């Protein structure tokens, strides 16, 4: 049919949580440097 | 008794590879609970030392929960369906005497290693880092476990080449490509483990040598140490590609993309391993960085993955009458365990990946490493993903194997089982990252020690809240599983039945791709390549200035 | 429809595979930063460094406790430990803030791990090898080294500490 909106709502989730996640632990990284 | 055993001999062959597997999973399991309560500061432990008189600690109950669950479970379901499956999708019968070799193989090779587990000679956990020496006659024990797999290699590699000859010029059907690259970056990743076997601890535990150098032993295994862990991955992806968009009600809507996924696993599965060795002396911290990238890379395998099931999901999604942006969702057959089992454990895959991710960028791993963030990471990824996918799987692939059907009282149970299950290892995975974050250590009996951690309070309510659930899950498992195993109830139809493959949306461009990628001797040449640039200049490196230490053993 | 779906899904995957190795980049250029700021001390001496482990404590920098700390530069200060079957030597490892600590940390037995709480060292410490790295603690105080590698019975309970006198 047409543009997989929902699979982008996926990966957009996905991506989301990777960035949460990273620059969420590269805080403490510094936060304990 | 069964002619399908006759015709379909590796249906029979298969069955033995799963039970054998299932039966693994449930006794390593049963620690599980009380390694959660563990670690919500509740000392369980007497009580299971009642149950169970043989345990002896806290560390032969990990070393039994790590070795049956995440090296024998996973190794035989790998077994079992990266042979069956290829066999089906090219309608042919697996070499079945040495099929048959490789079970007993598995099978002589775990009751060999057992013992010594059982006696309490091996608690060294499933990792076994020199020179923590356990006994001889579990080092020879997994050794030939773990030598099976080289007959599956040889008769998956056999099922290709002999469609190779019957079909000159063809491209590879796609499960047998996956399970064929599959095998290959195994057998590339296997000679890690190999060679720390051949060379130091089959020697070191026969007595033949005092001391085994731990900085190479330890390089060695996590040679195969990373791939391992795609080598239980990959048999579920198998699945969740060609299996889950019919189970759904789709198509996969990607044949090359699915063919580029498992190609890109052969090619950066196995030179990354020192991203397992960040906190290690002696390896260059360049070469660190160079395995963090790579790692980076064997990322983009998963991230691709994670679109392309999930555009089938929502293909399906849409053909079942999905409505707007999130109705496909609510669309597809969520009575359906075979269904709801691996998609699921795909939702608690994506924390699993983040985790990951921030594990693997060097120096951001001093964070978490050895801490029970860790076992965070990895029980959404093996532990939900994988199993779940396995104890989802039961619900067609055992129908297939048996001929017996499935009640629709059993069909509940398993949802049940699944949807616990899975909230059960959410719940944990918050517990163990959030315990992780606050410095608590894995791999240690921590409510041995009630006042060491205070401040991990609240994460230990949700690690105990965890135990509680999961163990009735483990519990209703159990049941289900036994009461489809033990009824007598057999349409010996169902079990001629096909397998549910699900089909696949072709496009123009695909075949040119395809065709690149079918080119699977070059790939392999490269896969090769790559390790000896990645590892080369470090082990030799490390021989050039052995160390061996003397073993100790210390519970 | 289908054969439509077909390009569709081919080109937004083409797109999300651009953005994510775009993403990954930039994790490499952080993770690159780190490498060349001060923080980057933590990272476990690239080189070989062999010792003895059924020795390192009757001969050599290890042996006697009351020598562990040796201040080395200007500003800096070798504190040579010893990471053992349930506990650490020196207890407690007294060190001043603001300087330079290099730890330098073996074993005589089996594979230990020094994660020293609220910092950044998280190191593997192995039988028969140096493992060398750098701190400058700027918080005073009170530290706790946990073992979080599984080394025995009593591992749960191998803790050790820092004293970084104010
Ligand atoms: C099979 C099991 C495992 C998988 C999979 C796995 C994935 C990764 N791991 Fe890992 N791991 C590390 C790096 C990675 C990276 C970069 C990935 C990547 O492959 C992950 C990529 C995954 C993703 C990028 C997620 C994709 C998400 C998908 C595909 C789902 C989408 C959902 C959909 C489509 C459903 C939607 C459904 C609807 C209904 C809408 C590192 C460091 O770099 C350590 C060392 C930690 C330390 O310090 O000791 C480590 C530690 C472990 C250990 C402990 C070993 C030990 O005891 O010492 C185990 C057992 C393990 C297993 C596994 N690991 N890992
Ligand atoms: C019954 C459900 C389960 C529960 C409640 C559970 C819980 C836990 C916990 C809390 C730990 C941390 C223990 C420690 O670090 O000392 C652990 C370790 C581990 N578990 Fe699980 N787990 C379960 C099932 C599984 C499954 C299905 C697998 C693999 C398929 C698995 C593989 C592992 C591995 C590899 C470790 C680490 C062992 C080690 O560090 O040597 N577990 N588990
Ligand atoms: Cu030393 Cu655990
Ligand atoms: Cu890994
Ligand atoms: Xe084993
Ligand atoms: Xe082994
Ligand atoms: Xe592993």
């Amino acid at each position: 049919e047409e543009k997989p909106k929902g699979a982008l709502a996926v990966i957009l989730v996905l991506t989301l949580t990777i960035l949460v996640f990273w620059l969420g632990v590269y805080a403490v990284f510094f936060a304990r440097g | 008794i069964s002619r399908v055993y006759e015709a379909y001999p590796e249906k029979k062959a298969t069955l033995y590879f799963l039970v054998l597997g299932f039966l693994a999973l449930i006794v390593g399991s049963l620690f599980g609970p009380f390694q959660a309560l563990n670690y919500g500061n509740v000392d369980a432990y007497p009580l299971l030392k009642r149950l169970l008189p043989f345990v002896q600690s806290y560390y032969q109950g990990l070393t039994l929960h790590g070795v049956l669950n995440a090296i024998v479970f996973t190794q035989l379901f790998a077994q079992a369906i990266m042979v069956y499956l290829p066999a089906r999708e090219l309608n042919m019968r697996p070499n079945m005497g040495l099929m048959w070799l490789s079970w007993w193989m598995a099978f002589i090779g775990l009751v060999v290693a057992a013992l010594p587990l059982l006696a309490n000679e091996a608690t060294v956990l499933y990792t076994f880092y020199p020179p923590l020496k356990g006994h001889w006659a579990f080092y020879l024990g997994a050794s030939v476990f773990v030598l099976s797999t080289w007959v599956s290699i040889y008769i998956v590699l056999d099922l290709w080449r002999r469609w190779k000859a019957a079909n000159p010029g063809k491209v590879t059907p796609l499960v047998t490509y996956m399970a064929v690259v599959f095998w290959l970056m195994w057998f590339l990743a296997s000679l890690g483990l190999v060679l720390e076997a051949v060379l130091f601890l089959l020697p070191w535990s026969f007595g033949l040598v005092e001391g085994v150098d731990p900085l190479v032993a330890r390089t060695l295994f996590w040679w195969t140490g990373h791939p391992i862990v795609y080598f239980w991955l990959l048999p579920a992806y198998a699945i969740i590609y060609t299996i889950l968009p019919k189970q759904a009600g789709g198509k996969l809507v990607s044949d090359p993309m699915a063919r580029l996924a498992f190609l890109l696993f052969l090619l950066l599965s196995t030179p990354v391993g020192f991203h397992h060795q960040f906190a290690d002396p002696g390896i260059d911290p360049t070469w660190k960085m160079i395995h963090s990238v790579l790692t980076l890379f064997v990322a983009v395998p998963s991230l691709m993955t994670a679109f392309t099931v999930a555009a089938s999901l929502e293909f399906a999604g849409r053909l079942r009458g999905g409505r707007g942006l999130f109705g496909w969702i609510r669309a597809l057959p969520w009575d359906n365990p075979a269904f709801v089992a691996p998609v699921l454990g795909l939702l608690g895959f994506i924390p699993g990946g983040a985790g990951g991710i921030v594990n693997a960028s060097f120096t951001l791993d001093y964070v978490v490493h050895n801490t029970a963030w860790v076992p965070g990471h990895f029980h959404l990824q093996v532990a939900s993903l994988v199993t779940l996918t396995a104890m989802g799987s039961l619900y067609w692939l055992l129908p297939n194997l048996t001929g017996k059907p499935i009640s629709d009282a059993q069909r509940r149970l398993g949802l049940a089982v699944v949807w616990l299950w899975f909230l059960g290892m959410m719940i944990m995975a918050v517990g163990l990252h959030w315990a992780g974050l606050l410095n608590v250590p894995r791999r240690a009996y921590i409510a041995q020690v009630p006042d060491a951690y205070p401040h991990a309070a609240v994460p230990m309510v949700f690690n105990v809240l965890a135990g509680i659930v999961l163990l009735v899950a483990l519990l209703l498992f159990i049941y289900g599983l036994f009461s489809v195993l033990l009824s007598r109830e057999r349409k010996p139809e169902l079990a001629e039945a096909p397998l549910p493959f699900a089909e696949v949306i072709s496009g123009p461009e695909d075949r040119r791709l395809v065709l690149a990628m079918d080119r699977i001797g070059f790939w392999f040449a490269v896969a090769a390549i790559l390790v000896v640039l990645a590892y080369g200049p470090t082990l030799v490196q490390l021989f050039g200035h052995l160390n061996p230490v003397p073993g100790w053993r210390l519970w | 429809d289908e054969h439509k779906a077909h390009k569709a899904i081919l080109a937004y995957e083409k797109g999300w595979l651009a953005f994510s190795l775009a993403m990954l980049f930039v994790f490499i250029a952080l993770i690159a930063y780190t490498l060349a700021t001060h923080t980057a001390g933590v990272i476990p001496a690239g080189k070989l460094e062999r010792v003895d482990p059924t020795t390192v404590r009757q001969e050599g920098p290890w042996a006697d406790p009351a020598q562990a700390v040796v201040q080395t530069g200007p500003n800096q200060y070798t504190v040579y430990v010893l990471a053992f079957a349930f506990g650490y030597q020196p207890n407690p490892i007294e060190v001043p803030q603001g300087a330079e600590i290099v730890f330098k940390i073996t074993s005589p037995d089996v594979i230990h791990g020094f994660h020293v709480e609220g910092t950044n060292i998280n190191v593997e410490v192995l039988p028969g090898e140096v493992s060398t790295v750098r701190y400058t603690f700027k918080r005073p105080g009170e530290y706790r080294i946990i073992c979080n590698q599984y080394c025995g019975l009593g591992h749960q309970n191998m803790f050790g500490t820092i004293v970084v006198k104010e």
